[PDB]
């Protein structure tokens, strides 16, 4: 039975009995490890949407509208979803505004908005974590670009903006505790950045790639387990597994076969990292293309043992997918999103088949989001 | 408005560089001297030595309250300020935020 | 498959253009955004006023008049885009006329059209 | 030749030669009785766009960004071109703004931005003369639906908002002369409104048409001749001519024949009407529809002269079509605008054939706009 | 055909995705919008600031760098919409990177995406 | 912030309405008595007879300075507003404008 199907028998019933239709408005069902964001860039439109769903069925529970390339994140333990966004005074033109609300989990209602000074937001295609919550959710940090490398420091339970970190030239953010947190920097390391007590301490590990090693701008993350996952172009895979202390690193597992390797095989897409916080599985989108279409959608996806490095499955998709992750309940489920037909494709995570489909999400639907609350 | 004067907004050709001026010059996506100091009145030339489109630019308070952006210059090409000031004048190039150098003036 | 053929009503998809209760609905369906057939979804607004219009039903052979209010302060949802004028009036007779945005009463002062909800008012006849 | 090709030769031969490129900021051609604008109401989106193209060629002059449900106009002389939109706080929610912009039409710059006072614009799907631009220019009108109806003075010489003139429950405006303007009421007749001398004095015509002739919204008219054209939705078109002392009404004519009649042909589609004013030509959308299937799109348009009533041919557009309205030059054009595939078809008026098309204009463009400067 | 297909460049349409000066475009081409090949539409912002690209010319069998500045302050063109990756870089190496908003000294700082021009900044090689 | 006293927000059954009581019957998209005239402190009912929904609303400024809507009533049911000031108090139909009547109140 269709979700259309089940609504009219249920009207059709209320109308049989008395029942009239008292119009309401609704609350989306309690946050689980199954629900999953789906922000939708629309291809750098002013305005965007965000659709919230439930994995489980694949039923739109509501929904989230933002500005300019605003970047979504969500409390692990699901007491809330925010968003960093851009607006103008005249639709695209005129003073400029980024700010960052707060939505209750249930109501949508935005509970929080708070104006950065300066828009200081990185106005750029939007890559999972190049922003995040602290682990005790009590800030969002977003990273700006132009003049210089910064941090923002949004304070969540005080409902207000913190001040700005100065950084060397890294990108992305990577919690590891309440106050630090680490980036991936130009010169072939990750910063160390600790922000705790007023004042910024910044620190460098060692280099673990070279400049011909080229790492994606969509690794992957577990802010539970600290557990960097980043791939490269050919799919060779540095971890980390950062602390606070500082970064350890693993070391690097080749995603594909020497003889994949050998037939172009090659990470392609937009969100192509999963990482399966519970399981420490790792899902890596890929399919044989040219060196220079790492953008172009892929129709399959790779799992293996992040600790072995040895393969588990290889899931096709039948799709032409950009983008995945996974739910971080104990038996998840494999998103696979598609901009070219704004279209989530939902699988069974072990035995890769499609279980059922969302489509008209947006025009570009891109970023996947879930919550880490499960266990 | 400022403590600089910008002779010219169009980059100038390599060649008419006075060659006895201070010049910074660009490669590899860096200013080749990072920090060069002058004198109250005098001119710093900037020559970018390849094809990478570079600029001069601060930000809002530094150069004076409004932030300053020179042109961009290409391969072979010029850009000259007068820093009319004493002070130490941070700058770094427009798209590349990782490239920064300075100018203390005397 | 004729945009220019009469409509011909149905009673079992509420998220089908052709469901009976959507017979002068213009814009989306809330069932597909979050809603439901007569709730608005989580953080729009649900407007008290509106354009309504009597449609058949196949069920019962009966007629009932749907108020077609709006759920608003959203941008619209995209989903489940729809379009039916059965005994759509022109503007100047505007409680049959569906090219307004009837965000009228909606919390907040919404005015901004989301999707449309098709709750029953009562029997027409 | 294509445009692209044309482009692609232009920028060979540049670098066959030194020629370097030197990037600027275009100015559009100047205004000409060719140029046409394409409003995109995108079915109810937040924000919106409108398209500027040369109908001699199909190409795009350039574009304006316009908010929620916004209205265009253009004065006739080309001296410029308007709108009348909304925006809000956060993209569709909080603190509304309603005002009106007026467009430099060769460099498309807003050489005003004048707010209207109490958010006063009907949010309604876009009409055609449901708003106003005073003969002389000098001053904008619109509509307001609720608490009550009222059309509000926008002064666009001083670059300010004038009031509100209190009128019946009448709708759309028709302006005649500076200072009078005429509304389609429900009582069935036409309310004539004098706003002169900072007062307002209302009038009512006699009624032309009874509560079985319905009156669709989009009625044609002309501002230089007066003519107004509106039909019903079976094609009868009551005409009259505006004058300011008042309206004069002509013998309806029926646009279809018995037979066609007799056949289910019926007007149908967005902006049916079109009027010709130095020709004294009539333009309807038609094809063979139910009777409440009247928003559907048509796939043929019937020309007939405005003074016998006698056909002067049918064309056939050999597309779904929602809208039209013609070039008022000597050898007219005949825009034919599609909103399912966000594609304009070009005719030649005479002929009835296709001379070119310029599609992937926005999500559902239906308004076109013209300059009545010709003659 | 194949998105997964190596790079294909011609010089007879600046209006298509594979003309050769797009190989590392990302956005809207101007050209279908106002602008041209190398200039801004009316009413739009130029950036001073961008990307670049080493892009082969099947015409000459050169090489230039093309730098894709943008035009800002206009919402999306959404016409002739493309994306290539010639040598594409990641974001911690912006110089070659095209996921960012290179609206960088743009009059009146435009910031929002509108399209990009495809200006030769001069000869790679 | 009221001048007026809203009994219940919910329409009540016409059934309920007591018998001898002011009433404003609502048809044909009308208020059947347009203008009615009470005391201060008295109270009007309004009637919907038929199944277009309708209700009482004023802009703001007439009945306080906030804008007053009351809800809609569908066939058979009604409103009822208590004025408790002496006053001309103009009103409409929220989604009908063109349906206006009044309550002087004395
Ligand atoms: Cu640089
Ligand atoms: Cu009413």
């Amino acid at each position: 039975q269709t979700e259309g199907q089940r609504g009219a028998a249920e009207a059709a019933a209320a109308l049989a009995a008395g029942e009239a239709d008292e119009p309401v408005i609704l609350e989306a069902p309690a946050p689980d490890a199954r629900r999953v964001y789906i922000q939708d860039p629309a291809h750098f439109a002013a305005i965007t949407q965000q659709f919230v769903i439930d994995g489980s069925t694949g039923r739109i529970l509501g929904m989230t509208d933002g500005g300019f390339l605003p970047h979504p994140v969500a409390a692990e333990d699901g007491s809330f979803f925010a968003q960093a966004s851009t607006v103008f005074e005249r639709i695209a033109r005129g003073k400029r505004t980024d700010y960052v609300e707060v939505f209750d989990p249930v109501t949508f209602l935005p509970i929080a908005d708070i104006e950065l000074p300066d828009a200081p937001r990185f106005l750029v295609g939007t890559y999972q974590w190049m922003n995040a919550l602290t682990p005790d959710n009590k800030n969002l940090l977003f990273y700006q670009f132009s003049p210089a490398p910064a941090v923002g420091v949004v304070d969540l339970e005080g409902k207000t903006f913190d001040r700005m970190l100065d950084v060397p030239d890294c990108y992305h953010i990577f919690p590891a505790s309440p106050t630090v947190f680490y980036m991936n920097c130009r010169d072939g390391s990750l910063a160390r950045v600790d922000f705790a007590d007023g004042e910024t301490k910044v620190t460098n590990t060692e280099v673990f790639h070279t400049e011909d090693e080229l790492l994606i701008n969509h690794p992957a993350f577990s802010l539970r387990s600290g557990r960097l996952v980043w791939p490269t172009y050919t799919g060779k895979i540095f971890q980390a597994d950062l602390t606070a202390e500082g970064a350890t690193f693993r070391a690097p597992i080749e995603a594909l076969t020497e003889a994949e390797r050998a037939d172009d095989w090659r990470p392609g897409g937009w969100q192509q990292t999963a990482y399966h916080r519970q399981s420490d599985r790792i899902y890596l989108l890929v399919d044989q293309r040219d060196e220079w279409k790492h953008k172009a959608a892929s129709r399959f996806v790779v799992v293996l043992n992040a600790e072995t490095g040895e393969r588990i499955n290889k899931i096709e998709l039948g799709h032409e997918i950009d983008s995945i992750n996974v739910s971080q309940d104990a038996e998840p489920l494999l998103y696979a999103l598609s901009a070219g037909t704004q279209t989530l494709h939902i699988y069974d995570a072990a035995t890769g088949e499609e279980l059922r489909s969302v489509d008209q999400l947006g025009r570009g639907p891109q970023i996947i989001t879930t919550h880490d609350m499960d266990s | 408005q400022d403590k600089i004067t910008v002779t010219s907004e169009k980059p100038v050709a390599a060649a008419d560089v006075p060659a006895d001026a201070v010049v910074v010059g660009i490669e590899k996506m860096k200013y080749l001297t990072p920090e060069v100091t002058i004198k109250a009145g005098e001119t710093v030339y900037w020559v970018n030595g390849e094809v990478m489109p570079h600029n001069v630019a601060f930000k809002k308070g530094i150069v004076g309250e409004d932030a300053f952006r020179g042109e961009m210059m290409t391969k072979d090409q010029a850009y000259a300020i007068t820093f009319n000031e004493a002070g130490s004048y941070d700058y770094f190039c427009t798209p590349h935020p990782f490239m920064r150098g300075k100018v203390i003036v005397e | 498959v004729d945009p220019r053929a009469k409509w011909q009503p149905q009673d079992n998809d509420i998220q089908a253009c052709d469901y009976w209760r959507h017979c002068s609905i213009d814009g989306n369906i809330c069932d597909c955004s979050g809603g439901s057939l007569t709730n608005c979804p989580p953080g729009t607004k649900l407007a008290t006023a509106s354009w309504v219009a009597s449609c058949y039903n196949p069920t019962d052979g009966q007629s009932y008049l749907i108020a077609y209010r709006d759920c608003c302060g959203y941008n619209v949802s995209g989903r489940c885009p729809c379009l039916n004028t059965e005994g759509e009036l022109p503007v100047y007779r505007p409680e049959f006329a569906n090219d307004i945005i009837w965000c009228f009463g909606a919390e907040d002062d919404a005015m901004t059209y989301h999707c449309t909800i098709s709750p029953i008012v009562g029997k027409a006849s």
